[PDB]
C-alpha cells in the first residue's frame, strides 16, 4: 500500500488528540453550534450570487457560440 | 476518554459544554429559572421596586357599617 523502501517520512499519522487538548476555545466551540455559523456563511454566499448577472442566453432569439469545425448536417 | 461526572465534576462540566452543548445548557437554563426566583425578587426589593398592588377582578366593597346617606332621595326625583 506504500511502495517498497524506506517509508515515507512521517507517513504514520500523529496519535489523536483527546478531547481536551484539542485547540478550540469552549466559547468560540459553543457558539459556532448553537449559532449555526458556517450555515449562515452558506446562505450568505447565495445572496451574493443573487446580486450577480445571470447566465441565460434567450434562444432561439440569441445563439450559443459556435466553432467553424462544428459538426451539423450534411 | 470522555470523563466521569463523580469523579472528576468540573472536568466533565467542560466536555458536556463541549461535547454535549444542547443537553448541558438545557441542564443550565432549566437552573436558572430556580435561582432567578431565589436572586433577582430580593434585590428587587432592596433596590425599591415594589410589586405592583393587584388589580381589582370583583366589586371592591368596603368593610364596615353601612354610612347611613342622606341625599338623592324620591323627593329630589
Ligand atoms: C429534572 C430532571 C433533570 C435530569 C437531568 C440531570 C442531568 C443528568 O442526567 O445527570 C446525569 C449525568 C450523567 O453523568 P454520568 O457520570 O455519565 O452518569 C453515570 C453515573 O453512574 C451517574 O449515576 P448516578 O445515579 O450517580 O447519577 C445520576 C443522578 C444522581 O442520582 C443520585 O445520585 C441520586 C438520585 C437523585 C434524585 C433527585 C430527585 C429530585 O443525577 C441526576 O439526575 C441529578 C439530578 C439532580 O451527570 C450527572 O451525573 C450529574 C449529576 C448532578
Ligand atoms: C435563516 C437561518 C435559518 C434557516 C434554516 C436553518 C435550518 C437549520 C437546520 C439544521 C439542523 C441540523 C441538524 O440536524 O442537527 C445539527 C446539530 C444537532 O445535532 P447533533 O447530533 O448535536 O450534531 C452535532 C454536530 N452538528 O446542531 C444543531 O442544529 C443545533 C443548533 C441549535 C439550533 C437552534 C437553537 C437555538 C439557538
Ligand atoms: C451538573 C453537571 C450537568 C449535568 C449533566 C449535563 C448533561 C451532559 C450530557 C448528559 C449525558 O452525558 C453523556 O452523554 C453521552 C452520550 O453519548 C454518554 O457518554 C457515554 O455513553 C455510553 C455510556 O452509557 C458510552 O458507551 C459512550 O462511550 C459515552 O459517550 C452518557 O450518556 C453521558 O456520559
Amino acid at each position: 500500500a506504500t511502495p517498497a523502501g524506506p517509508p515515507p517520512k512521517n507517513f504514520r499519522l500523529p496519535p489523536p488528540k483527546n478531547w481536551d487538548e484539542e485547540s478550540e476555545s469552549t466559547i468560540d466551540k459553543v457558539g459556532k453550534y448553537f449559532l449555526m455559523t458556517e450555515m449562515l456563511r452558506g446562505m450568505y454566499v447565495l445572496l451574493e450570487q443573487f446580486f450577480r448577472p445571470p447566465y441565460t442566453i434567450y434562444y432561439p432569439f440569441e445563439k450559443g457560440p459556435i466553432s467553424p469545425r462544428f459538426r451539423g448536417e450534411h | 476518554t470522555t470523563p466521569r461526572f463523580w469523579s472528576t465534576p468540573l472536568k466533565y462540566c467542560r466536555w458536556a459544554a463541549r461535547e454535549r452543548p444542547a443537553l448541558f445548557f438545557s441542564v443550565v437554563i432549566g437552573a436558572l429559572g430556580p435561582v432567578t426566583l431565589a436572586t433577582v425578587p430580593p434585590l428587587r426589593r432592596l433596590i425599591g421596586d415594589v410589586d405592583a398592588a393587584p388589580i381589582p377582578l370583583t366589586y371592591p366593597i368596603p368593610p364596615g357599617p353601612r354610612k347611613q346617606l342622606k341625599g338623592y332621595d324620591d323627593d329630589t326625583e
